[PDB]
């Protein structure tokens, strides 16, 4: 076997490299240090990190959201530290339970939730500027930032755009470990079974597709590490036997193949489309479709099955039934 | 027609079984013994699906459903129209998958590359087996397996989740989902990074391995490196199923209650109850 | 931490839909052994002599019984409700006609409720029916009751920890979670849905597209209603020791016909039965029970699904005493 | 009335279903699948044709060429014409067009099959500041081996036949990634050094084990033009030779494994 593909048998150490960017060189902090054990499976060097105004702002806004959520969770256990720790996963900061439409809810029924959502958004925005700016500063394209923009957009869809489109803050995602999970079921139930939403399906096909493609691509490059396949940029600019063999592996297996550059386009696209597809689904839900299962029945697509135990009429529809 | 660099690689050898008998290409596709067995299983399986579908109520592709037997048949053969088609198609699927994987090994060998791809492909085959063979064996009936239908498979997933009240609280599911998400995200990051270096814009110069590492050191304070992000990507993707498999196997054979109640191990410790 | 195999599994839907009960044999066996403590029916007595409406002084519900039959009912009530305390839990030993002890008047109302359940709610209890034992299981206070706020332990025969107590505010989320099968759902489905008939359980639209006039802004139910229905459903499931597929094909929770089992229609009647019991029989006992029995808002303890079912899909695995004790119902008209 | 309902029994989500498939197939077929053809195309014909009259299809499947501006000067444009010249020491095993080829000589020296290398540039890969990227520790004096790992300098290289093939003299490090890529060894009974990629090396405390080739095959490893630097083409040549051994080190390796 190529043991190098499992771990680095002999580690190298040398002087730290710094690449100058257009601005910000004096805003890096930390003194790099090395981990021997990390160096078995990754680069041994940890740090330094760029600071900068946008990352500072991301932390300020993020910390404020975290404090708002945190202090509300604490209120939920009446400020008992031991019960906080115990009950943590079950604790949450919730959107309005009552229907006030798009009216700013009172603090005791959604208002803190809305405030947390605002600071979280400001935090993501600020981080996005960091992700985009660092690329420009180092003379790189902004591919990562466009992919990150789509993930942010999706969070905005389930957090506030869909709420705004149906006209109710009560529909937003709660903050909390189990509470954000419980939202998934309430949402799927209210909108008629998210398995019947095509965009849920497309998002999944892309997410599973990312699984498939990162397994395949990661395994492919490991299988050609012996010919320097991992040196991808110079394989793009000067095709070597590594990527000739990679392409032929696939061509011979599935009948077609990518190039070392374009396989990264496919990965970037699949990843993007997890979030694009989910967002379209969310924007259509409640706005233009109320029950996805019924929408699939209407359009001829839902499977149907025989009764196993007897078919059961709705008792509310029987003669003489109570309400 | 061959890729311009292809001919020099199109040599005899590298087979597992069969030697020179099936060591040829048909168009772009390598054949080999396992190409012949893949095709056989595909032909049988697909034909079986056509004939089963024609005995049901619909030709709509979304609505077609070929289902396993009733629980009461346990692990035995079922009549064709009461689960037997499904049994037959399952054996074909497994043989097609395994044939596909072993053919990938031959192609690897001929090219002198590692066997990492077919090894990685064993993970989804293993998960298929968890869902359709190992869990049904542990519960005692083929009828616990999932049906073959574009949408009907989702109806099975759905009811199975709800059989444990809220499947989201399954610890093995939480791991699987975390790996699913982090992997999608990491594929985006990796893809975007390589493209950002190769395509700076505006007739600017292509950048370097050093700019790649600088970018992430700057953004998150660590860069894993060019070879290692591929190892990582294979690890993350693989663990979607390697951890999920425990969540699936646990549900029924090792836990019969709702999943949320599983967390009473934490919540109900006398110290803080 | 985990439950060792084998599992018992049933089928409740078309093959290949993963529908059915999933059960642990040792749990089933322990519930069967608990439930098998239902005392056997007392020996049948001959019907003879005048109705007790003629013989005794203050008999208002069971006046048609003969003496032997009536005393047999009293013996059974004592076995079922106050076997540790005996006849004098309800009676003054020196005047059996005296109503001076509060359990006497409550017992009389309970007799009426029981007779109402077995006569008017056969769509739920069929010919299995209920007795006093179904809820009480041998103690004056039934083990599984609900107040207007969540309480722990669910079985009021277990001693509470400090945090379990309803006065310890820090424990609230756990009181809620253990009533909704350990979920984090931030709703108490008992007060919302079972105490009375003010709220609709249904939350899913019955059209593909959204109807203009009920789908925007303040027209809409808040998403909280969907979480609250899910909470109820988690609670019901746990109260019967079952899962969602006992009643539903999750393909469409909202659909009846082939997408629902006969048990779902039985459940629907059960909700109506419980609301009736609670509004018309149990809630109004707060004017008769001692302060010490009331919750913190002055309410009488009330019934939910668990009160009878106690973790089994049929209370007591379907054991019945209906023909042994016909004075508990069904009562013929006229 | 219903939100989303349109004329002619249509609804908005239904239209979006069609639009989404159109977007997906457009990006996949018209964009991605053409990016996939920046290398290797147009395809090469077993018999005649090509130049005589290229098919319309050969133009339709190609993207417009892009030009990379390189970090240290020059440019590269893809796709572009890259016919391969070197006579291939391969013969047809059978007449039909998908039959495999077979070596007419020593395939490791002839560089065919899994012993094949690509026609990469005869340029030394560079660091970001323009120095040689992959260099031996005798030149990369500011690099070292991590404490805790094996220093293979001095160790015997034991080949697939179990015979000692030579002695490790140095390691070649990638100064851009801080990563060892080759070991350099003195070849026993020849008067030369040879490089070996670390991916072909099982590094033990007391030996380097190499199963890809036999001991006597180290004499024909491709030679570098210069002692202390390596071109991209040389790297491809050196790696390919060991890879060839996996199929060709003995007559048995090409034949069915099981
Ligand atoms: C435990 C949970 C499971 C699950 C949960 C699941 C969900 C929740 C959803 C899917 C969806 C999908 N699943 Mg399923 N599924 C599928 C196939 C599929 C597709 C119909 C679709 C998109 C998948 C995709 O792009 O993947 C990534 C792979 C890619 C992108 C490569 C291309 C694959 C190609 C689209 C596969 C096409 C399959 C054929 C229609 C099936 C017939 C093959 C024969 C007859 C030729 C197969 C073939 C299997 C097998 C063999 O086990 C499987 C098992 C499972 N699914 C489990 C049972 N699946 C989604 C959907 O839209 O369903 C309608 C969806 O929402
Ligand atoms: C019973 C309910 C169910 C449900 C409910 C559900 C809902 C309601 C929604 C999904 C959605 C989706 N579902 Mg589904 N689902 C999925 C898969 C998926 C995803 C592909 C997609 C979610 C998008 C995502 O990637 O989120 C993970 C990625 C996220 C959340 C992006 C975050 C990025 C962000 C920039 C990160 C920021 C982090 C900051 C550091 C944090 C700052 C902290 C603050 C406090 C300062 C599978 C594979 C299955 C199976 C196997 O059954 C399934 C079943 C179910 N889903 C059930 C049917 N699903 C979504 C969808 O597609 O709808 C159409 C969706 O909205
Ligand atoms: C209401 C019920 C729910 C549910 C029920 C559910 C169950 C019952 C199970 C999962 C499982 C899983 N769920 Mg969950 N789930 C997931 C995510 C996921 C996955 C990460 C994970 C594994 C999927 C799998 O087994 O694929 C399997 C895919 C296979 C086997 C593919 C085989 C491919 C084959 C080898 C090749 C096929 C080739 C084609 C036939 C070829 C076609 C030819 C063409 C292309 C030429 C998310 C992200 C969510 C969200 C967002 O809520 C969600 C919600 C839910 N899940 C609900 C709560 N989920 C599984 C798990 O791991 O649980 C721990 C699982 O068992
Ligand atoms: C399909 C594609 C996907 C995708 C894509 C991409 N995803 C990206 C990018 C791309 C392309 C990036 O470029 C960006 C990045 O940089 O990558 C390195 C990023 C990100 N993906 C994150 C997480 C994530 N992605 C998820 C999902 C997907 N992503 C999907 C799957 C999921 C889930 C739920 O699945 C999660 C959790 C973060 C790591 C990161 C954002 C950090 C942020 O926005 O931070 C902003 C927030 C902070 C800085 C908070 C700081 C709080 C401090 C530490 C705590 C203070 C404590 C104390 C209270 C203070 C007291 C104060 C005192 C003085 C009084
Ligand atoms: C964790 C890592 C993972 C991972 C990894 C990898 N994945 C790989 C490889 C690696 C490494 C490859 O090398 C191999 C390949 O070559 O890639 C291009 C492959 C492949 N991944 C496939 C599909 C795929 N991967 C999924 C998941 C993951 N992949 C996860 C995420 C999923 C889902 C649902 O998630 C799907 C659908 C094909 C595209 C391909 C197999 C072709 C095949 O086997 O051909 C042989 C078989 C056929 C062509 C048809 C067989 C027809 C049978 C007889 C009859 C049908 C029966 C069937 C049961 C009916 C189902 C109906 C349905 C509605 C329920
Ligand atoms: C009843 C009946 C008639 C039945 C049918 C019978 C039948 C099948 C007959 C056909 C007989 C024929 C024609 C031939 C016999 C020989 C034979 C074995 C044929 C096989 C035919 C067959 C079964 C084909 C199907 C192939 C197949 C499973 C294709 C799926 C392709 C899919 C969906 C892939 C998903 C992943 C994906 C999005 C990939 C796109 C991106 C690519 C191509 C990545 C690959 C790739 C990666 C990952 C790199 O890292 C890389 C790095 C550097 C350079 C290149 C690459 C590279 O190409
Ligand atoms: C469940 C639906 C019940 C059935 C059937 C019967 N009873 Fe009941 N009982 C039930 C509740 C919810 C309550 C209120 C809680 C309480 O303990 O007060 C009661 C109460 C009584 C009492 C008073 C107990 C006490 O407070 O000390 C008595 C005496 C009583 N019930 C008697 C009784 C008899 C005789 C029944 C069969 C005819 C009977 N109950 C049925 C719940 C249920
Ligand atoms: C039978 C004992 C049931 C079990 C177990 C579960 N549910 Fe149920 N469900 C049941 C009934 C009788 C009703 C209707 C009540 C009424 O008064 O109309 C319901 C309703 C739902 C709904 C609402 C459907 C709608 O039309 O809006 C949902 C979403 C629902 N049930 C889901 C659900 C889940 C997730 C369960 C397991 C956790 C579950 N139910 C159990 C009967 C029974
Ligand atoms: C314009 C107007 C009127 C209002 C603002 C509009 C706006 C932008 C609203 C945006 C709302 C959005 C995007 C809401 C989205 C919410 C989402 C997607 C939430 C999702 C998931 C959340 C999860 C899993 C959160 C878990 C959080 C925790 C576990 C936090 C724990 C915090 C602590 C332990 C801190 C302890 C600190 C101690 C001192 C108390
Ligand atoms: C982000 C898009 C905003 C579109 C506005 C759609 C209006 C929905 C109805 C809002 C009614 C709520 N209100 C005003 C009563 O509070
Ligand atoms: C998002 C802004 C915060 C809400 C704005 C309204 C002010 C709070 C008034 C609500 C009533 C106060 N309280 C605590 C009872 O909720
Ligand atoms: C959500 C966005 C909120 C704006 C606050 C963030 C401020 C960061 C701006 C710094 C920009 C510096 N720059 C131009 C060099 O990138
Ligand atoms: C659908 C696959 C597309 C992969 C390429 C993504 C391109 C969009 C990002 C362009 C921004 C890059 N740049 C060089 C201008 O900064
Ligand atoms: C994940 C859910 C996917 C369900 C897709 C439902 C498609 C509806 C659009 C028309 C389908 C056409 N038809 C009649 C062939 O069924
Ligand atoms: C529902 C998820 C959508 C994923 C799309 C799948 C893309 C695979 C396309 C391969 C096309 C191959 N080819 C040679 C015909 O172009
Ligand atoms: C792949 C493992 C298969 C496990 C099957 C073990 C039990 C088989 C029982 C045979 C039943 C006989 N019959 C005729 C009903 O099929
Ligand atoms: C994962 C390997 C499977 C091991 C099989 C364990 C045996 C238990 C099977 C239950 C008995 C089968 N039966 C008779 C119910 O059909």
């Amino acid at each position: 076997a190529d043991y190098q593909t499992i771990y680095t048998q002999i580690q190298a150490r040398g002087p730290h490299i710094t690449v100058s960017g257009e601005w910000g060189d004096n805003d890096r902090i930390g003194k790099p240090f090395y981990s021997y054990w990390l160096g078995k499976i990754g680069d041994a060097q940890i740090g330094p990190i760029y600071l900068g105004a946008s990352g500072i702002a991301a932390f300020a806004f993020g910390a404020t959201a975290i404090l708002i959520i945190g202090f509300n969770m604490l209120a939920e256990v009446h400020f008992d530290p031991l019960q906080f720790f115990r009950q943590f996963f079950w604790l949450g900061l919730y959107p309005p339970k009552a229907q006030y439409g798009m009216g700013i809810p009172p603090l005791h029924d959604g208002g803190w939730w809305l405030m947390a959502g605002l600071f979280m958004t400001l935090s993501l925005g600020s981080w996005w500027i960091r992700v985009y700016s660092r690329a420009r500063a180092l003379g790189l394209g902004t591919h990562i930032a466009w992919n990150f923009a789509a993930a942010i957009f999706f969070v905005l869809c389930i957090g506030c755009i869909h709420p705004a489109l149906v006209g109710s803050w009560s529909e937003g995602v709660p903050f909390g470990i189990w509470p954000h999970i419980d939202w998934l079921t309430a949402f799927s139930i209210r909108y008629g079974n998210f398995y019947y939403c095509p965009w849920h399906g497309f998002s999944i096909g892309f997410a599973y597709g990312c699984g498939l493609l990162f397994a395949a691509h990661g395994a492919t490059i490991l299988a050609v590490a012996r010919f320097g396949g991992d040196r991808e940029i110079e394989q793009i600019t000067d095709r070597g036997t590594a990527v000739e063999r990679a392409a032929l592996f696939w061509r011979w297996t599935i009948g077609f193949n990518a190039t070392i550059e374009s396989v990264h386009r496919w990965g970037w696209f699949f990843s993007l489309m997890v979030m694009v597809s989910a967002s379209v689904g969310i924007l259509l839900t409640g706005t233009f479709v109320d029950n996805w299962y019924l929408w699939c029945v209407k359009h001829g697509a839902a499977p149907d099955y025989p009764a196993y135990l007897p078919a059961t009429p709705d008792p509310a529809s029987l003669p003489g039934a109570p309400k | 027609a061959l890729l311009s660099f292809e001919r020099k690689y199109r040599v005899r050898g590298g087979t597992l079984i069969g030697g020179d008998l099936f060591d040829f290409w048909v168009g772009p596709y390598f054949v080999g013994f396992f190409g012949v067995s893949a095709i056989f299983f595909i032909f049988l399986g697909v034909s079986l699906i056509g004939y089963a579908a024609s005995q049901g109520p619909t030709w709509d592709p979304f609505a077609i459903s070929i289902n396993p037997p009733d629980l009461k048949y346990g692990l035995g053969a079922a009549p064709l129209l009461e689960g037997g088609f499904w049994q037959a198609i399952t054996v074909c699927a497994l043989g097609a998958f395994i044939s596909w994987m072993l053919r990938e090994v031959e192609i690897s060998r001929k090219l002198g590359i590692g066997w990492h791809v077919p090894l990685a492909f064993c993970v989804p085959i293993f998960m298929f087996c968890v869902l359709q063979v190992f869990r049904p064996l542990l519960l005692g009936s083929w009828g616990h397996a999932f049906p073959y239908g574009i949408l009907s498979h989702l109806d099975w997933v759905n009811n199975f989740g709800y059989q444990y009240l809220n499947w989201h609280y399954n610890p093995g599911h939480m791991s699987s989902v975390s790996f699913l998400f982090v992997n999608a995200m990491a594929l985006g990051l990796h893809g975007g990074l390589i493209l950002s270096v190769a395509n700076p814009g505006d007739g600017d110069k292509v950048k370097t391995a050093e700019h790649e590492n600088q970018y992430f050191r700057d953004v998150v304070g660590y860069s894993i490196g060019a070879l290692s992000i591929h190892r990582l990507g294979l690890f993350l993707a693989s663990n979607i199923f390697l951890t999920g498999a425990f969540g699936t196997i646990a549900s029924g054979p090792f836990w019969t209650r709702g999943w949320p109640e599983w967390w009473g191990w934490w919540l109900d410790i006398p110290f803080w109850s | 931490c985990f439950e060792p195999p084998p599992a018992t599994t049933t089928q409740t839907g078309f093959r290949g839909l993963s529908m059915g009960e999933v059960l642990h044999p040792a749990t089933v066996k322990a519930k069967k052994e608990r439930d098998a403590q239902y005392p056997p029916a007392l020996p049948a007595v001959k019907a003879e002599g005048p109705p007790v409406s003629q013989v005794y002084k203050n008999v208002k519900v069971l006046g048609n019984l003969t003496e032997a039959e009536f005393l047999r009912t009293m013996t059974a009530m004592t076995e079922w409700v106050s076997p540790e305390e005996g006849c004098t839990y309800c009676h003054d030993e020196n005047n059996l006609a005296s109503e001076a002890k509060y359990p006497y008047v409550v017992a009389r109302r309970m007799l009426e409720m029981t007779r109402a359940i077995n006569t008017n709610w056969t769509q739920h209890v069929a010919q299995t029916g209920v007795t006093c034992y179904t809820c009480h299981r041998g103690t004056p206070l039934p083990p599984y009751v609900r107040y207007l706020e969540p309480t722990l332990p669910l079985n009021n025969r277990e001693t509470p920890t400090h945090v379990e107590r309803v006065e310890t505010r820090s424990g609230y989320v756990v009181r809620l979670a253990k009533y909704t099968a350990y979920s984090a759902l931030n709703y108490d489905p008992f007060t919302m849905f079972l105490a009375n008939d003010k709220r609709q359980v249904r939350v899913v639209p019955q059209t593909a597209l959204p109807l203009v006039g009920v789908s925007r802004g303040k027209e809409r139910r808040p998403l909280s209603d969907a979480y609250a229905t899910f909470a109820l459903m988690m609670s019901i499931s746990d109260s019967l020791g079952t899962n969602c597929t006992f009643c539903h094909n999750a393909q469409s929770f909202e659909t009846w016909g082939k997408k629902s089992t006969p048990q779902r229609a039985i459940a629907w009647w059960g909700i109506r039965m419980v609301r009736d019991m609670n509004m018309n029989y149990l809630a109004p006992l707060n004017t008769v029970l001692p302060a010490s029995r009331l919750g913190r808002q002055g309410e009488a303890p009330q019934a939910d699904c668990r009160t009878c079912h106690q973790g089994v899909t049929k209370p007591l695995f379907g054991a019945s005493r209906l023909q042994d004790y016909p004075e508990l119902g069904p009562i013929k008209a006229a | 009335m219903y939100h989303g309902a349109l004329a002619q029994h249509l609804d908005i989500a239904q239209l979006v279903w069609y639009a989404q498939w159109l977007v997906i197939w457009t990006v996949v077929l018209l964009y991605l699948r053409r990016e996939d053809r920046r290398e290797g195309y147009p395809l090469v014909e077993p018999l005649g044709l090509v130049k005589l009259a290229p098919e319309d299809g050969q133009v339709y499947e190609l993207p417009y060429p892009k030009t990379f501006v390189l970090p240290h000067g020059g440019t590269v444009t893809v796709p572009r014409r890259r016919p391969e010249t070197r006579e291939l020491k391969l013969a047809q095993t059978d007449g039909f067009e998908g039959a495999p080829l077979q070596p007419t000589g020593n395939p490791l020296v002839d560089a065919v099959g899994p012993a094949s290398y690509a026609e990469r540039a005869e340029v030394v890969d560079a660091t970001v500041d323009g120095k040689a990227k992959i260099v031996p520790l005798r030149v990369a004096t500011d690099f070292s081996i991590a404490e805790g790992d094996v220093d293979p300098r001095g160790l015997p290289v034991v080949a697939a036949d179990g015979v000692e093939a030579g002695t490790v003299t140095d390691l070649w490090v990638d100064r851009s990634e801080h990563y060892f890529r080759y070991l350099e060894l003195s070849v026993a009974g020849s008067a030369r050094t040879a490089l070996i990629p670390l991916g072909f090396c099982d590094v033990k405390k007391d030996k380097i084990v190499v199963t890809s080739i036999l001991s006597d095959q180290f004499a024909n490893v491709p030679r570098l033009q210069s002692r202390d630097q390596i071109t991209l083409r040389e790297e491809d040549k050196v790696s390919a030779y060991y890879a060839g051994g996996l199929l060709y080190a003995t007559p048995e390796r090409a034949e069915a494994l099981l």
